[PDB]
């Protein structure tokens, strides 16, 4: 969270916190109650979200979804949709922790490796994410909208 | 990352820089990120800080000053006198 | 105990670095009697170049004094 | 380590799911606790000193400890013991701020017991060292944070026996 | 200030400010003239601050004015006081900047080292400090009085 | 560091004089200017890649800089060029929100001419590709921001002439 | 000890005793006889040396035995010279060893922050030393005190 | 560690006891053996060489133990055992100086049972490598230290059987 | 770093002389003056901070350089400053011991003037920081040993101007 | 010396001479006048031990004088004595410092390489020390003949 | 550094051309006299200790180099002088396979001409050192590679000079 990363960083130089750690704590959790409605409001979408990212993604790259591609077929699609609905859930995470640490440990670091594996198209699915950004932002006001557009712009910088 | 503990390195100038600000600057700034590092070396290398006698200052002048590097700073305290003693000292010699 | 006084470029080239490295490449610093020749060659070893040696501490011939 | 709040989060994430009433409950009883917290912190850093001198001569000191043949006779183990002391005032006003113990588990009761035994340390003496500062504290903080501070100066002396 | 704690953290990770960093700049700006007026009545006030606090000192520390005490003397006592309007000086500046980096290079960074050769007992000095909380807390809003109150005890606590 | 702000009390602070009404006046002429400083930020910041390409497009590239014999040619050391614009961009938009130049000395000027020397680094192709990201800056942000940000960045190359 | 100290620098750098450390354990054995007679006499009278090192202190620093000092009544009285009977005690065991190490371990390092603690002034404790070395030394032949009196200011020397 | 002198000190520490006669008495014995000690030093440090080699030509080599299959097989190995041989002498010497055996406990003795259980060091062959130096020493340094210098030999080999 | 003994060795090493009479003269006329270097160095050291104490009373504080401006402003600086004039006096009671400046030469003159100059600290104040020790240092260790104190206090001072 | 081997742990630990180190640098300057004589009495003798020396040396071990042997020649040979004046003159530059770090920086720092390098064999110069050590004994006082021979098996202890 | 393989690959890399029958004849000059580089390098690594001590023996020892007052007296200096002879002769041979001076220059030459004027180091005597081991070099190795080996302790001596 904000807590554990300032916390973490105390430690680590065997210190109590700074004062400007104390006012990060502070006007983190004075955004609480806003935190937890953005993360409602898109939990309570989930579903619409994930299909119209899955939209916008097979117009973008209708190959993903052909003959050579990750995705192509019916259940290599429910996969692929499954995974975008994963990362909807970690961004819902992140947003009300106010920082990556849960969503990274979760779905980032080892990504590379699991997709490549699987031989997975990395950048494809960074543009699955936008498409989530595209349609999540529409169902929030423009103050909640930008604060959860960091949380997405985040998992599609981590997929690079 | 986020899953393994915090690494200092001492990038901030520190070198005793100087500027275009006043002569006898009393907030000068960023003349305290250098003793953030000065004891989390203290931290790694015995673990704690040390009491007052034992610090080892004359190394640390030195950091401060620009004169000379992080690395030089450990091998100061590594070949120092308290750390002998109290990790060398008192035990077999493979255990130590 | 006499120490030497030195300066290096030691530069990084398919490593690629972000943020502020400048301090890194380039430094002077001193070092050690003993144990200037392992930082000569830490130095040598990926690609730096030295710009000048300084005693700082010693005097040049001396049979006694030296030591450690 | 984990908070409050990142405690709900592992616990949804190894399910998989995204966070549901019952999750956003136990958030908000946290978050509106938060700033109280905050105070008590304040108060417990800037009076470390005085609780632990406090604490000292209300559970240590003027004693056989103190003397010949105690475990906190001479200037080395005296220091020894109130840098201990100060330890575990500062985590427990970690875990207090985190709403978690999960710190004290991970660096500082881990091991601890058997480290004490393996000196000689008086376990059930270093308790009394504990629940004297959890007094002491406990009269600085206040109504609003009494009871919250108190239960990780409990969660570490129950650690120790 | 919170301007130079945010800045020199973004610069060593080699980033841009975060929205956290963003977010305690914009609450810190807002508490702009609140923090000013809070300076201002505390300056307006110096002198009634720095002796009440003497006379306070003196009366839970009876000796430090006494035969072997460091401020025992007229002129001893002289500079205890103007010491004491050093400090008040040094929290209006801490109020106004919303952390301690200046108090700290200014007044405690090598305070310990100083006080020592001089022999003063440096928690009586501590006890000064929290004799002047208690009257300049007393002539400011409860709000701004906590606000004050937070640097007060940052001092008492460096002196530690 | 300093900024405006700190720049002005440690000015003070040496004096020890507590802030009088010249002081008040320098401190409101930098807060009326702060959140146009933000504003700026935000496009700088949300344009940085598109800024050094622009940047690099008009003054480096196409040329002899790029090819054989030119310090930019090799992969590694356009990588390392427009790493360099990198920093020059993030940290002017550091000097520009502190309203301050004292960070464009401690942490990038200092030693990095000689640095440029020792390297065979041209100095005069790496202002014109500084001045070459404040042109594009000064059309993104608008009249608001233009002048602030410009001067940070002829900070900057003033610095290395 | 002369024999510790000596030995300790021998194995450190892992090579059998010199001849030049070899000599000074051959002093310290003569002089051992000395020694051990010294801190012989100075346990004889050692409660006259505290109870006129504490008269030679108090009037010398009447503040510590004053409302606000750390000495201040009967007992604390009381403890404050049992304190000078632990630190002649060191003094001797000093003397006979030819070597301070014993004394160092068991009364000095740790000693700032026990006293800093307990807040007694500690510059006082080493005045208390000073008193206690004058008494000491008016016990001894001329030689015999000079040989006494490097470890009474050594202790004097620590607490600094 | 601790000598002769500093175990009587630490003794009578704990008790918080000032030297008396018996105490007294137990430091003289020390002294008045002091000079001779230092003596016997000297003749061992000069000597360690040739005390290792007729030790070993006594009780370890032209033997199984050096042929293939033998723990002291292999120029590795035989360096390994003489070089264990050198700490031992020396030790003695360092324990015989200080007249109390407490370093080549802390030092020396702890754990290294099982370190020769877990690498096969066959610990009779040793014992009797430990005893052939004895025998060596007694014979250089003279009716003044032979049986001071001797019982430290006997401390390291029932120390490992 | 070397002494009187140690000089002399070195000095005739490198002409490859046999100490000779001349040499063995020298070595004498230290000697002799052996017992009062030590004697000296006692009172010196246990002193150490009343010295410093009342040497910045008489040559640095009440005055402009504890002020505003000064450049021993600030608890961090005026402890920096008598942290230096601990390192004179006790290097300065090293070379008299010695018999020898070789030390101030090697471990505290060498960089020390632009050192100073750099940071601008003030050396014409130091110097009479220096002097001021001197003075005292010279009414407490008597007539013995005034003369040889007082020259390594003043090779110091005229070191740094 | 004993100053220069000591004072160096004064200055590591950052602190004045203890009262021990004092003590030491008093009874060995007192044991100065004795320590000059010795020297003198050996450096009086210096060609007749040299030259006795190498008679004996050449009849505990004559192969090096030999075909096969590192000194066998007259100028193998001469290179020979010549090296034993030089340990001969270091054992009395020691003599007087009342150490080895002269000696030391001068002769036992990497000299098991020089003559490696030459393979000359180092454990018969061993041998060829002990031997000005019986020639040099036999001009000296039993007292004083003691104190030389530890800095004679100092030498044959470090060539090994 | 580089080999002989890349350094003509990187003369015509800072051009942007292939390989020309110009490049392809070069390659072959160096394939062609390649199995005789690796014997050669294969007896004086075997040799190294022998070429040392004659070196040494025609061109440094039994003079005042050796005797008191010169660089080379005291085991220490011989010691570093002979470990130098080791690094010239080892990295000529390195300079000899590869076919290529750079890695004399880059690992070798840079700053220590200076190195030795700080020192003290005689740099005539270090050339006539490198000028010995050539000598004796050239005997060892035959007529197949004698000129080939001898052109890199050419390039070692005339760097120094
Ligand atoms: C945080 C502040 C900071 C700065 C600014 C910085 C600059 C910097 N630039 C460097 C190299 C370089 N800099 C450039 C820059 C350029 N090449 C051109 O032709 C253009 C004119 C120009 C780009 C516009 C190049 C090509 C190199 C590589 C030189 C080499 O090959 O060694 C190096 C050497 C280490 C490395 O290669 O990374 C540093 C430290 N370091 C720092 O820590
Ligand atoms: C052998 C090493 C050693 C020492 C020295 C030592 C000192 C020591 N001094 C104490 C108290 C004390 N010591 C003093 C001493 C003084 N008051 C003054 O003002 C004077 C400066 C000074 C007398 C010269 C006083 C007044 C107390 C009582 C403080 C209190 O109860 O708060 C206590 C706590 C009481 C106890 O439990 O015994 C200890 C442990 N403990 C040790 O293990
Ligand atoms: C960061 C978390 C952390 C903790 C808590 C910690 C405790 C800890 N206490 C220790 C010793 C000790 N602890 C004490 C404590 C006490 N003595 C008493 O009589 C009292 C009952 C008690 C104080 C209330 C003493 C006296 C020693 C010294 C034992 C010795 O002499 O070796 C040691 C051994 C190393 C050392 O001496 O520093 C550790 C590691 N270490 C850690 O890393
Ligand atoms: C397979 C690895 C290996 C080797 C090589 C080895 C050698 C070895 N050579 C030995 C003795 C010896 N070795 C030699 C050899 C020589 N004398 C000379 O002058 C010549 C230079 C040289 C013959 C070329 C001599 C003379 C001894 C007897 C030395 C003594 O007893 O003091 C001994 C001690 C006697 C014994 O117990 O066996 C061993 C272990 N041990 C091993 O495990
Ligand atoms: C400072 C105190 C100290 C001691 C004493 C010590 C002993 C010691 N002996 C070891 C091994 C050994 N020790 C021996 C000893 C012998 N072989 C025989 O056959 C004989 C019976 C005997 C000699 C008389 C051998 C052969 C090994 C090597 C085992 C292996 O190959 O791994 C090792 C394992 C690490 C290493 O190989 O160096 C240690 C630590 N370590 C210490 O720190
Ligand atoms: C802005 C940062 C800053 C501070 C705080 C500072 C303090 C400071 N306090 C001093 C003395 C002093 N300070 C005190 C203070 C006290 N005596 C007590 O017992 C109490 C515990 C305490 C009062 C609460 C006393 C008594 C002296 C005189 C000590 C002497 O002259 O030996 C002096 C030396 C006199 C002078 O030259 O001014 C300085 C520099 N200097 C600085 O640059
Ligand atoms: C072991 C030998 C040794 C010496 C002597 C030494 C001196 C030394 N003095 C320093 C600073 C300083 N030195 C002073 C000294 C003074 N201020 C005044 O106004 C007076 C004139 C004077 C005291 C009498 C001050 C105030 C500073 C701090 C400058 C700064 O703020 O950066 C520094 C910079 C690093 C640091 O701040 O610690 C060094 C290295 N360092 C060494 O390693
Ligand atoms: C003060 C420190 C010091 C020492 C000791 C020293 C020794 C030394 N001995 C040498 C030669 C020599 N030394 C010897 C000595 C011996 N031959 C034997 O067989 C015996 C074992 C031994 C006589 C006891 C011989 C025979 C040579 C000639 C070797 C040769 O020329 O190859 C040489 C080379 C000749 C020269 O240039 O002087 C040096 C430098 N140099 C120093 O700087
Ligand atoms: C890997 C490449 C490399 C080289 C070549 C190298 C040379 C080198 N030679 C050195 C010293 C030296 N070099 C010599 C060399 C000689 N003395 C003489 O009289 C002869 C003329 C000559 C031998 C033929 C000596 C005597 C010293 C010691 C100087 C001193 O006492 O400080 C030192 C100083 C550090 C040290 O003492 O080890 C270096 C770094 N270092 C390196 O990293």
């Amino acid at each position: 969270s904000v807590l554990t990363k300032a916390i973490v960083n105390a430690d680590a130089e065997a210190r109590y916190l700074s004062p400007g750690e104390l006012d990060r704590i502070k006007s983190f959790v004075a955004s609480g109650e806003r935190r937890l409605r953005i993360a409602q409001t898109l939990t309570e979408a989930r579903e619409r979200i994930v299909k119209q990212a899955g939209d916008q993604l097979f117009q973008i790259r209708p190959d993903v979804v052909s003959p050579g591609g990750n995705a192509y077929g019916e259940k290599m699609t429910a996969l692929c949709l499954r995974d975008l609905d994963y990362y909807l859930r970690l961004v819902t995470y992140g947003i009300v922790a106010g920082d990556v640490t849960p969503i990274e440990e979760i779905g980032i670091i080892g990504v590379k490796e699991m997709y490549n594996s699987l031989q997975t198209p990395i950048p494809a699915v960074a543009e699955g994410v936008r498409a989530m950004k595209n349609v999540a932002t529409s169902l929030l006001s423009g103050d909640d909208a930008a604060e959860a557009g960091f949380y997405f712009d985040y998992l599609v910088g981590a997929m690079q | 990352t986020t899953l393994g503990p915090k690494i200092f390195k001492l990038t901030q100038n520190v070198g005793f820089r100087s500027k275009g600000m006043v002569q006898n600057a009393g907030v000068v700034t960023v003349e305290g990120s250098v003793q953030a590092l000065i004891t989390a070396a203290y931290q790694q290398i015995f673990g704690r800080q040390l009491y007052q006698g034992q610090r080892l200052k004359v190394a640390e002048i030195k950091l401060e000053n620009g004169e000379t590097t992080v690395k030089e700073f450990v091998r100061a305290l590594g070949r120092s006198e308290i750390f002998r003693k109290l990790y060398w000292e008192p035990f077999y010699v493979c255990k130590a | 105990s006499r120490y030497f006084k030195v300066t290096a470029c030691i530069p990084s080239l398919k490593r690629v670095r972000t943020g502020r490295e400048l301090q890194n490449t380039f430094f002077t610093k001193l070092v050690p009697y003993e144990n200037w020749f392992t930082e000569q060659q830490r130095i040598q070893k990926a690609g730096g170049k030295v710009l000048s040696v300084k005693l700082f501490t010693g005097v040049q011939g001396a049979n006694t004094g030296v030591g450690a | 380590m984990q908070d409050a709040i990142t405690a709900v989060i592992n616990n949804y994430d190894v399910q998989g799911k995204y966070l549901d009433g019952a999750a956003l409950d136990k958030l908000k009883a946290y978050f509106t606790t938060g700033a109280v917290r905050v105070r008590a912190a304040a108060v417990i850093s800037s009076n470390a000193t005085t609780i632990i001198k406090e604490a000292a001569a209300k559970a240590l000191i003027y004693s056989d400890l103190t003397r010949p043949g105690g475990n906190m006779y001479t200037t080395r183990r005296y220091a020894a013991c109130i840098r201990d002391m100060d330890y575990f005032l500062r985590y427990a006003t970690y875990a207090m701020l985190a709403g978690d113990p999960s710190i004290l588990d991970e660096r500082v009761l881990n091991g601890l017991k058997e480290t004490y035994n393996s000196l000689g340390v008086p376990i059930a003496a270093t308790v009394g060292g504990i629940q004297a500062m959890k007094e002491v504290v406990g009269g600085l903080v206040g109504p609003d944070a009494a009871k919250e501070a108190s239960i990780y100066f409990d969660y570490l002396s129950s650690g120790l026996s």
